[PDB]
RNA sequence: CGGGGAAUCAGGGUUCGAUUCCGGAGAGGGAGCCUGAGAAACGGCUACCACAUCCAAGGAAGGCAGCAGGCGCGCAAAUUACCCACUCCCGACCCGGGGAGGUAGUGACGAAAAAUAACAAUACAGGACUCUUUCGAGGCCCUGUAAUUGGAAUGAGUCCACUUUAAAUCCUUUAACGAGGAUCCAUUGGAGGGCAAGUCUGGUGCCAAUUCCAGCUCCAAUAGCGUAUAUU
């Protein structure tokens, strides 16, 4: 007797063989395309996808005035139209099946800092919201792998306390100019 | 052929349960007697006190001398011979030390080199054989 | 000056003589306030003395914009003094406790169990 | 056990009065009293969880000892003491009164009520029986007994009940075409009139009962409870009229609130 | 001199597989 | 000619190169039981010494692995440390045990 | 001990459920009672059996499968810490008590998030595009590799103050210091017989092949990674 729970689940998969060239070099690819810590963080959004098509095929079983069948796939659709990864006029439990890893990747909060112009590259993107310097809306955000919704994509502003944002400058700048 | 009428559940059930006996993981597993006659006593490792230490002559198409220690286990007082990974780190073991001993790694199943050998040193002296080997820790006597 | 005091969720608790709100604090450049500043803004807000104010539980969130925290505004210090538990009313300086462990007091109480009549009280 | 339990484990304790997992091991075990330990709230829950007058149970317990709480006219200050169906909860301190009738969802809702409606309330007749020297007595389902009821009273009715004295003041027949609560099982507050009471001897009676909406449900006679007259309920009702809607139409009402307001 | 670590390592591994 | 040996220890450091030397030789003769007492945790000040002693374990474990770093600061803990002396399993050394001495 | 349940999962199944919820059982082994609404109660009593404490030798006391802690056993498991502030319980009771419970300590069981560098100029190496049949020219771009330069940005730490809280710690918030080999230095394993990855080097012995040892190079995952055993 605890006042504690214990619920919690692993959040990926690793695979089923480890070393296949093709898979290997698939992950590569999506590594460096997207500016990723290591292989873990691919098979993360490959369970998400994974789980998400399960569910559409199981939504798919059933038949099409099925309660269950609209309410939760109205739900699931809803969802994916709310993080941008399905179009609005794709609200269709078909065209799930038909959804990529690289639209989960795009939607994360590195890929939208490196491709609104805030950083110079995908890597500086992430070095540079591990590092307080992005917020969305308010909020000062440090993780990477923050999905963004459609209706935070015009609200990612840049911190009003950064050096690069506010003006208040950072410990190397305030060190440099005191020596003159 | 087999049987597949709907009312012949309990001759099903009795068929399969005779025909599990005759599988043998099933018999190690369920019989019991596996277990019992085990120097582990069915766990994972053992301690044991080092007795003597003997060679091993390696199989015919690959000759070698294998060098490995006679030791006799805690729990249970029964006698096994187990592998040191070379021949500088049996200098590391004297007569009468604690040693903790695990499995070769085939499951219960002997070398493909070394034949009759099952068992391999991990720890002695309560540090381990790759700590010392590699000279990260050293052991007390 | 840039610090401002907002309650959100405002109660006139009759039962317990009180009113009772969540306090949302903005200072977008400082530390956490110390709970007496917030004491004296909240008593300029609701026009009282700020000895029957109590503010409690305050959590900067992520970034340092904002701090939300709970408090409550007593009728009178009698009410105040009923109604409040001893550690907070402790925090105001109005409450003073035992300087007494729990093994000094559990052993003390097993030592009188030992003897019977008056001679208890000669127990130290 | 050696004995009786005093303890309510949290996640052992009923799932309608809504308590979470992680503010202790342990919920407010109801005491001994009208209502069934399954089947009421307790003061504590309603005044801290639900009303949110108190943020502890020490507060909980410095309100109801102050002499502000009555139940059923009564003052209590038993801070577990188990209230139930219709009972009438006053403050009269705030001015507040209270019937804890069941929302759509079976959990207790917060009902507020006028002065005049906490002066009674309703009572499922449970049992008939003559006692001694030929005195006729009903138990209701809140343990109440009533020496000489009317002859026309019988089990399952309803009466309608003077909470300043205590006496019968009117009732209500088990009919079909009279409107009822469902208090227990599957179809716990939803609200309609009695269509059909099929009888099981030896066994229980199952009551088809219709909503206002044209949608019918079946119960248990245990779990009826006969409200109004024919159509017309004697108390007042919460605001879903026991019209339980499917999680579509709850889902479109909510996006329609959501839309008009923001 | 070092080698580099973390997503460092994997953007040197990539620039070398899929880059040239 | 020890039946059991206590070593000492400061809070900051783990042991001298002095202490190294004498443990190395010490190890290399032969260990009876032994217990690690530390003596200045309570000099420090609060706000680090509950730091500071999981430090010292980490400067403890590289050549005692798995043992408990008792204090010895007050004599309640002298107590409790001459306690723990008396009821310990007793590590055997052959050579002392196979002669009279 | 049984269930709720857990691992796997196309489906059927297979393995696990001592363990926080529910029900049962027991308090060293048996047995018998008293009191009470309720016990065949053991943080009650009375015997015997097995152990065992004190003693002036007559006598007296015992029951950690409660919280800590110790010994033993072993492959195998944490502090003789603080508090009734929370959750609730008991009592004559708004007030007292609770090793229930809460809170810290140990804790790579396991699960989540997530640093260990980024950018600009310059120099080489490529790929596009304009002008040339081409060689070639591009103050034309793009992308890489740096025993090359450059200040910008930050945490890890050190450490005021708040906040936190029963009191504290932690986290969050903030002053100050805090990064070039940013030495503020990432590991664990495997490869020259098949899945990922070797036409390598040096010692030491046997009759160029061939035992043992130490390296280099490459591959994998990464704050984690091997091993044994059981199981799927």
């Amino acid at each position: 007797p605890v006042a504690r729970s214990w619920v919690c689940r692993k959040t990926y998969v690793t695979p089923r063989r480890p070393f296949e060239k093709s898979r290997l070099d698939q992950e590569l690819k999506l590594i460096g395309e997207y500016g990723l810590r290591n292989k873990r963080e691919v098979w993360r959004v490959k369970f998400t996808l994974a789980k998400i098509r399960k569910a559409a095929r199981e939504l798919l079983t059933l038949d099409e005035k099925d309660p269950r069948r609209l309410f939760e796939g109205n739900a699931l659709l809803r969802r994916l139209v709310r993080i941008g990864v399905l179009d609005e006029g794709k609200m269709k439990l078909d065209y799930i099946l038909g959804l990529k890893i690289e639209d989960f990747l795009e939607r994360r909060l590195q890929t939208q800092v490196f491709k609104l112009g805030l950083a110079k590259s995908i890597h500086h993107a992430r070095v540079l919201i591990r590092q307080r310097h992005i917020r969305v809306r308010k909020q000062v955000v440090n993780i990477p792998s923050f999905i963004v919704r459609l209706d935070s994509q015009k609200h990612i502003d840049f911190s009003l306390r950064s050096p690069y944002g506010g003006g208040r400058p950072g410990r190397v700048k305030r060190k440099n100019a005191k020596k003159g | 052929g087999k049987c597949r009428g709907l009312r012949t559940a309990r001759k099903l059930r009795s068929h399969r349960r005779d025909q599990k006996w005759h599988d043998k993981q099933y018999k190690k597993a369920h019989l019991g007697t596996a277990l019992k006659a085990n120097p582990f006593g069915g766990a994972s490792h053992a301690k044991g006190i080092v007795l003597e230490k003997v060679g091993v002559e390696a199989k015919q198409p690959n000759s070698a001398i294998r060098k490995c220690v006679r030791v006799q286990l805690i729990k249970n007082g029964k006698k096994i011979t187990a592998f040191v990974p070379n021949d500088g780190c049996l200098n590391f073991i004297e007569e009468n030390d604690e040693v903790l001993v695990a499995g070769f790694g085939r499951k219960g199943h002997a070398v493909g080199d070394i034949p009759g050998v099952r068992f391999k040193v991990v720890k002695v002296a309560n540090v381990s054989l790759l700590a010392l080997y590699k000279g990260k820790k050293e052991r007390p006597r | 000056d840039t610090v401002t005091i907002r309650t959100r969720k405002f109660m006139t608790n009759r039962l317990l003589q009180r009113k009772q709100m969540v306090i949302d604090v903005l200072h977008p450049g400082k530390a956490t306030v110390p709970k007496t500043e917030i004491r004296e803004k909240l008593a300029k807000m609701y026009k009282t003395t700020p000895d029957v104010i109590f503010v409690f539980g305050f959590r900067t969130h992520f970034g340092g914009g904002k701090t939300t925290g709970f408090g409550m505004i007593y009728d009178s210090l009698d009410y105040a003094k009923k109604n409040e538990p001893k550690h907070r009313l402790a925090r105001h300086g109005l409450y003073e406790k035992k300087k007494t462990s729990r093994k000094q007091r559990k052993e003390r109480k097993n030592r009188m169990k030992k003897v019977r009549g008056t001679a208890k009280a000669n127990v130290g | 056990a050696r004995g009786p339990k005093k303890h309510l484990k949290r996640v052992a304790a009923p799932k309608h009065w809504m308590l979470d997992k992680l503010t202790g091991v342990f919920a407010p075990r109801p005491s001994t009293g009208p209502h069934k330990l399954r089947e009421c709230l307790p003061l504590i829950i309603f005044l801290r969880n639900r009303l949110k007058y108190a943020l502890t149970g020490d507060e909980v317990k410095k309100i109801c000892m102050q002499r502000f709480i009555k139940i059923d006219g009564k003052v209590r200050t038993d801070i577990t003491y188990p209230a139930g169906f219709m009972d009438v909860i006053s403050i009269d301190k705030t001015g507040e009164n209270f019937r804890l009738i069941y929302d759509t969802k079976g959990r207790f809702a917060v009902h507020r009520i006028t002065p005049e409606e906490a002066k009674y309330k309703l009572c499922k007749v449970r049992k008939i029986f003559v006692g001694t020297k030929g005195i006729p007595h009903l138990v209701t389902h809140d343990a109440r007994t009533i020496r000489y009821p009317d002859p026309l009273i019988k089990v399952n009715d309803t009466i309608q009940i003077d909470l300043e004295t205590g006496k019968i003041t009117d009732f209500i027949k088990f009919d079909t075409g009279n409107l009822c609560m469902v208090t227990g099982g599957a179809n716990l507050g939803r609200i309609g009139v009695i269509t059909n009471r099929e009888r099981h001897p030896g066994s229980f009676d199952v009551v088809h009962v219709k909503d206002a909406n044209g949608n019918s449900f079946a119960t248990r006679l245990s779990n009826i409870f006969v409200i109004g007259k024919g159509n017309k309920p004697w108390i007042s009702l919460p605001r879903g009229k026991g019209i339980r809607l499917t999680i579509a139409e709850e889902r479109d009402k909510r996006l329609a609130a959501k839309q008009s307001s923001g | 001199k070092k080698k580099k670590t973390g997503r460092a390592k994997r953007r040197m591994q990539y620039n070398r597989r899929f880059v040239n | 000619v020890a039946d059991t040996i206590l070593f000492l220890l400061d809070p900051l450091e783990g042991w001298d190169s002095t202490g190294d030397y004498c443990l190395s030789c010490l190890f290399a003769q032969g260990l009876p039981t032994y217990t690690l007492a530390v003596q200045g945790i309570s000099g420090l000040p609060l706000k680090k010494q509950i730091d500071t002693r999981k430090k010292l374990s980490k400067a403890v474990e590289k050549r005692f692995p798995h043992d408990k770093l008792l204090l010895l600061d007050t004599q309640q803990e002298a107590g409790m440390l001459l306690r723990q002396l008396a009821n310990q399993k007793q590590q055997h050394l052959a050579f002392r045990d196979r002669r009279a001495y």
